[PDB]
């Protein structure tokens, strides 16, 4: 919601060099699919993954000391445009996004929790059913 | 040793009923909760409740029976998946121009509390959705009509609907989606209502325009000439209106 | 919305070996997290994370042939209820969750396009200001 | 020399009945106008019908006949008077949620126009006040129902009703007043409806409460949060104003 | 080879400006798209529209110079970031009861059409938030003025008030948010009004009380006893609705 | 011997002015009233109130003069022809978005309660149709504004406008009609109100399709796409009877 | 509002003998006015003096035993349509219809009220004037 | 509607020595029946016969020729307000006022039209009636 943001954005192109006119090769990764949905709850879902990419990408750069304030910043305008800066919200989703598919005890509760992952996915009260089929 | 266990819920008063020589410990663990939480002490074989116990989830909980040093844990997957739903109870009540069917939802008996089995966040959000039989006079037909949720409340369903003749009816739910609960048919009333031509204002969305006429003419003959047109502007914007908020139920 | 999937759901409680009540040690994946959020924005932003979750779990044992219809089962219920059956929706989910974070070009082009997505996440003309401040 | 002679009217359609030897010439005046305006020339005895040339009012008309030197003049005190009204016509039309009775009003035949007497400067003013005899099913006691005018148009009345049964219906009406016009019963109609849930939106103005409650429990559930809130304030102030327009039917 | 080079966009309306010896070759490149678009062939240094060319986003564009072997990619950060917004128009309108300010949108010129900035997907979805400066009589203290949104449509916003001295106004747009844009202030106009009692129906929601209590006088003086009653029951449910809708404005 | 008599009503106080020796015994009576009503006794020459004792209608009252055998009549038209009525009083009061003129009508005192002189039947139905002049600013041609009666309760009458300058105003009041009553000027009062732009909901009858075409954007800006029809719908509705409500101002 | 009142009128009009097809002649005396109106209030004024007018005329043949029975039904009918079987409301309007123009009393009574009685024709606060001609 | 009615008015007063307070004997004429009535109808059914009360007694007087023109402006005003200007209106009611009840063909016609008068005085379609009694 600033120049700020970017500034910094800006500063990361260059950092990586993702200037060059054959950066553009091979379509967009986000721009299009992002034009395909513009229904609030839609756009949710595609956000949502592409929020967490942007997240483990920055963290695979946490040691690159001269460009960590431009990731703070850009980390920032997304915790007050995407998480709305709710520090528990943010901290949920952090949370769902580093549990490991590998780990042998993750996955029992994964397997446990599917039916009541699945009501949720349609909560019962929710659905509009007026009359028996 | 437990040498025989089963675990059943109707309308949430969940009972188990086991068989085993000497006294034993019984304890619950939900899924999610680390501590076991004991419900019956040193108690013989038989019939016990833990309504209470269990939680209202799709996740497993856990009985354990223990004696000295033996102890065995009896799965279950959860009770939203394993309730059974009652039937509903219905109620027919004569008025001056109709008769009300009342379907009371199948409820909970939480100690001397009633609790309606309907849209409620700590019973699986289970709601039933209601088809009623409906017998005029003698016939062999009965008449199938769907309730419409929109009709319900927390409490049960209310039908308002006229004849002239003898009404018999019974009911029955179905929840439909994930939980494919069905309940018993409900047990039959009827009733016999009095001879009489019954009317109605509004009868449906179909209705308005011939309210609309009704009043015009009745606004017409009714006051003088100057009120006239501006009472039946403001009877164009309520006819309007109407149609709008019952058009919410297509 | 049916028996069936309950039905394969514990078929692969059972084949993951997930019924022990040691298995509900340490709280919660999903449950607790999915009771925390009723809007249904906020819902969507955790529910795309745990169906990215379980895809990729999923994904991990396509080799095991006796689940596999239990597999399929439980991924059709998904693609009803949380993509609405619209198969360009779940495609282009799919797409999002398999780009690398490793791949120096995905980087590039993920980086190049940071201003768009976060101009993506805050509509402008979407976000309901009415007066300068 | 006129032997015998009857003026009868039944629906306006006027005529004289007479005896006398020879052919005349038949005129008519009417009170408070000079001419006289003939009617029949060089006619024989019989039937005669002179529709339209006495007034409709409650003054006098005289009928003359003339034969030669001969003449004489019958004297009627007044059109309005001693005219008898026939019979309505009844009519039941089955709907999908309804049944419809349909009262014609007795008409008059100005040629090869049909006339309807109901409320007509033309006619006297006359409009009858209908009562039908209502025979649910098989019963030997018929409901007696008062038409209301509010639901009469100058071609007849409309009532819609509900009931699941064979119902029959007959029609009669009564002008009161200065005029005691009572007509002679309609012909009886029947009709068999099918078996169904008949229900309305309004029912009466004491049943807009419910509408009301019903129409919240809607919007709430249909709309999100935002939008709620006005919806409901809108549904308060056309509750408001549906029960304003009912109550003009007090 | 090319010695200098400059983009610029006001209002969408792109051009280069560029110095180099000989003739080039210019085409342009839009990210994600794989193909160079020629714009301009054997051209000599000077300043060129581009308009269309550049996609109208926040992703990068290249524009290209070739001379025979010889090559240069001008990179720019993307037109929604660079474009520079000009001032809008103001235009004051008298009326008989109020006097009209209208704040016409920049507007972007696609050949002879002008398409105004506003809200436009085709245009990064930019629209201005404007601040008129009211300046009144003779005096040294404009008043600041900040334009409602809803006031403001795709062509641009409107805004009626009154007054009986003269006024002067001139209004700057500013975006707010990720792009920062900031116009220009539009020129000044002045416009003086006739001497007249200014008045109004409705003023505000707080007014709705008054309007309330002035139109149930009006009835009661206006109508019969009868239809009194029932039109001031209509104005209570038309005074409720008319503050609700005013509330959306809250 | 009474030798000079005269009677003087302003506001319905009235007194009575008379020269003559001695002592003397004041009484009146009314047209239509058998009886004399004794206001004073045993008084000398002087002007005396005597408010209350003639009936305020149109026929005569008589003030008898009484001194031993002398005895004189003084006779008077009536109340309603020879009262005289007085200038209202103004108040200029300012808001934060408009200004309030106050005009408050001409006032009986009897006793100590304030009686305002507008349409009561106790003081001939009398009530006075207000004309004000305003004088903006530095102006030399005063504005002339008809006061509606419709903005006039028992108290006084309330208008509501806008401006930027200085304002004066003074009222006068006329009855016209059989009593042709006309007051004097009231003062004049000023006031300098804040410089602002002074909008409005609606300002007119010709105003409410503004009114509706900005609604219908606020509507849909506001809410989701779901709710947006039917708001709409009620707009329309709405928009008809406030049209509806101000046609009754024509 | 009954046959009785019909009945009666007509014994009225064979004890005037007044059946014959001449009487007829001129036009009718009230017939024609009453359709001329049909406003309320001009109804009104117009019934007002045609019911004066037969009062008087009943008043001129109180002797003629053979027909009171009739006169006294008819003017009941009277009472119960035009006075609305209000006795106040007939007590003055007889009250009215008996003043003498000839008694000088009356006579200076009725000039002195007429300026109030003007007033009355026109009800000030009635007169539906809004602004200042 | 102005001051020259109560000029006129006032002339005649003095004219007809109407001045005395002895004239206040005996209540009033008119003003206290007048006071009685306030609902339209019943005032027109008054008026009617107070306004025929004074074109009477004016009538009686129409040879004074010094009080004619205070006499032509009241009758104008009376015009103006209780005929409200429509001379067809003032004709049929002075044709009214005007039938002689001792006029034996006049008696006739009274009688012979009395039925349709009794109608009149209630109209069969504006009686209200909904229901049969
Ligand atoms: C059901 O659960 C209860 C509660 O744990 C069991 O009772 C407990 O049993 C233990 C072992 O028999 C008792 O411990 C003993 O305590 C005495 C006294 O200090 C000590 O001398 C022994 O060495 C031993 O530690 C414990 O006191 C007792 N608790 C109480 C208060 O009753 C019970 O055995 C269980 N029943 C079944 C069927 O297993
Ligand atoms: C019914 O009415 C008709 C029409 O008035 C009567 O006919 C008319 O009768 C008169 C007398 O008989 C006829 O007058 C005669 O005319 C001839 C020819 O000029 C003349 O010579 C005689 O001296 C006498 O004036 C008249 O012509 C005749 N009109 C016509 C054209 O038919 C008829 O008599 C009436 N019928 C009855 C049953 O009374
Ligand atoms: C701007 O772009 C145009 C279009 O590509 C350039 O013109 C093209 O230039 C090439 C190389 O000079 C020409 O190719 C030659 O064609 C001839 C004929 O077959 C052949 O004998 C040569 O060996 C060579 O292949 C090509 O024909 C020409 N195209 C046309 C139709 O004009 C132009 O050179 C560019 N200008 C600048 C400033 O670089
Ligand atoms: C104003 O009115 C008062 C009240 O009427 C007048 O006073 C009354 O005057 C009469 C005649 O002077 C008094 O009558 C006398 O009474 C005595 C006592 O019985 C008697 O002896 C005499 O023969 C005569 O009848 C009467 O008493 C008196 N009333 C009172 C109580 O004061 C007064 O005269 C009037 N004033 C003027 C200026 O005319
Ligand atoms: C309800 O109607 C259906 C339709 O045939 C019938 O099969 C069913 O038996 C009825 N309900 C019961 C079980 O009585
Ligand atoms: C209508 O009902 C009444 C009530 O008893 C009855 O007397 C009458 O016969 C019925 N109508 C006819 C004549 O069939
Ligand atoms: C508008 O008002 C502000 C407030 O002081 C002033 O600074 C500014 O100069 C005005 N607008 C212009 C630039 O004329
Ligand atoms: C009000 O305006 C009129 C119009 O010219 C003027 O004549 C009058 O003097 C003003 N009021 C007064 C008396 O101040």
């Amino acid at each position: 919601m600033q120049d700020p943001y970017v500034k910094e954005a800006e500063n990361l192109k260059k950092y990586f060099n993702a200037g060059h006119s054959d950066v553009a090769d091979n379509g967009t990764l986000f721009l299009g699919i992002l034009k395909n949905w513009k229904e609030e709850s839609d756009r949710k879902i595609m956000q949502s993954q592409i929020v967490s990419f942007y997240f483990k990408l920055f963290k695979n750069f946490k040691d690159d000391q001269s460009i960590q304030k431009s990731v703070e910043t850009i980390k920032e305008d997304m915790n007050v445009k995407f998480f709305n800066s709710n520090k528990k919200k943010r901290d949920d989703f952090e949370k769902l996004t580093n549990y490991s598919v590998t780990d042998l005890n993750v996955q029992r509760k994964a397997i446990h929790e599917l039916i009541q992952v699945m009501a949720e996915l349609s909560p019962a009260a929710k659905t509009g059913k007026r009359k028996r089929s | 040793t437990i040498t025989s266990y089963k675990f059943e819920s109707v309308n949430f008063d969940s009972k188990i009923e086991w068989t085993g020589n000497g006294l034993y410990n019984i304890s619950l663990r939900n899924y999610g909760i680390k501590t076991w939480q004991t419900m019956y002490t040193n108690v013989p074989e038989g019939t016990y409740d833990i309504s209470g116990f269990p939680n209202n989830d799709f996740v497993s909980f856990w009985v354990k029976f223990e004696q000295g040093d033996y102890k065995v844990d009896k799965y279950c997957t959860g009770l939203c998946i394993e309730v059974k739903i009652g039937p509903p109870t219905v109620t027919l009540t004569e008025y001056d121009d109709h008769i009300n069917l009342y379907i009371e939802h199948p409820y909970a008996t939480r100690g001397s509390k009633k609790i309606p089995i309907y849209k409620r966040n700590d019973m699986c959000d289970i709601y039933l959705l209601y088809t009623a039989n409906f017998t005029f006079g003698d016939s062999e037909e009965p008449v199938i009509y769907d309730i419409d949720d929109y009709d319900c409340t927390s409490t049960g369903c209310s039908i308002d609907f006229a004849t002239t003749e003898k009404v018999c009816v019974m009911a029955q739910g179905a929840t439909e989606g994930l939980l494919d609960k069905i309940t018993p048919w409900s047990s039959e009333v009827c009733l016999t209502p009095k001879k009489n031509v019954y009317t109605c204002a509004i009868r449906s969305k179909e209705d308005v325009p011939n309210f609309k006429e009704k009043m015009t003419r009745v606004i017409k003959r009714k006051f003088n000439k100057q009120s006239h047109s501006y009472l039946t502007k403001f009877l164009g914007s309520t006819s309007n209106d109407i149609t709008t908020f019952l058009s919410m139920l297509d």
